[PDB]
């Protein structure tokens, strides 16, 4: 489609008006990508799903990169599969064992975060499509613009926010949200490369609870089995 | 597939599930060889062996092997330059 309203949560509408002619250019090009014979991974309808959650009630921002490059593995959430994915995504597996160290909990039956997308996580990548097969060969064709529009229209808000930034990519945003309501808690990237390099132990989703209570906000949920 | 690669250096058919990009300054401390730009690190995960399998690579357009790392259930890697 075209026109913002049509497209994202509005309130989403109001956050990314600045990125309109932007965004809708994003998609002449995928659309031209399609045009030109290849396609993209991400899938139309879920490309933006990120946005469909209310903007007002976002409260924790978990950005991650670009879109997982397997067929029927992006879902159009950050770090998150798709429920039929069996051996899942090693960054994800390793986020699960600091959430099962972090929080009580036990070890998730899948690899599917939409529960946390639909109680105020923002699984926001920063680039949203991507080549099939192809990692990152979508990086500054333009999304960028976007994503980075959408974290400091969360910013500006008078609510409180919490991001974690997993990696350093993901600390050149820090700035980008000027620490007035908003606190960013970095650590190494959840990949097996780097996470026993100071993920682990991290306790983000504790201390982002704990964080938001500290300001007087609702604690995520989490917990998904 | 770039995963062709793997099957060559260790000779296992694997998928590679995800490929995340970190600096030098990332990749340096944990390999012990500071790489010239940013690196991508695919990671496949070998269901049976229980390793995680990673090859690190040069940014997107060229996927130039740099270093494969295996990585068993410990955490222990066996580092091989590329």
């Amino acid at each position: 489609a075209r026109p913002l309203s049509e497209l994202v949560e509005r309130g989403w509408a109001a956050a990314l008006e600045p990125v309109a002619d932007q965004v809708a250019h994003m998609g002449q090009f995928l659309r031209a990508e399609i045009a030109a014979g290849r396609r993209y991974l991400p899938a139309g309808s879920n490309v933006l799903r990120a946005f469909t959650f209310p903007f007002d009630n976002v409260r924790v921002l978990i950005v991650g990169q670009d879109p997982y490059p397997t067929p029927g593995h992006a879902v159009g959430l950050s770090f998150s599969v798709a429920p039929d994915v069996r051996p899942w995504p090693r960054s994800l597996a390793n986020i699960f064992d600091e959430y099962t160290a972090d929080l009580g909990y036990p070890l998730p039956s899948n690899g599917d975060l939409t529960p946390w997308a639909q109680r105020g996580v923002l699984l926001l990548n920063r680039v949203l499509t991507v080549r099939p097969s192809n990692p990152a060969s979508h990086r500054g064709k333009g999304w960028e613009a976007v994503t980075e529009c959408a974290i400091r229209a969360l910013a500006a808000r008078a609510a409180p926010l919490v991001a974690i930034l997993w990696g350093r990519d993901a600390s050149t945003l820090k700035p980008m949200l000027a620490a007035g309501n908003c606190v960013a808690i970095e650590s190494p990237h959840p990949s097996p490369l780097s996470a026993s390099r100071g993920f682990f132990g991290s306790r983000p989703f504790s201390r982002a609870n704990e964080l938001l209570v500290g300001m007087g906000a609702e604690p995520i949920d989490w917990r998904l089995p | 597939n770039l995963s062709d690669i793997i099957e060559k250096e260790t000779g296992k058919q694997l998928v590679i599930q995800e490929s995340i990009l970190m600096l030098p300054e990332e990749v340096e401390e944990v390999i012990g060889n500071k790489p010239e730009s940013d690196i991508l690190v695919h990671t496949a995960y070998d269901e049976s062996t229980d390793e995680n399998v990673m090859l690190l690579t040069s940014d997107a357009p060229e996927y130039k092997p740099w270093a494969l790392v295996i990585q068993d259930s410990n955490g222990e890697n066996k580092i091989k330059m590329l």
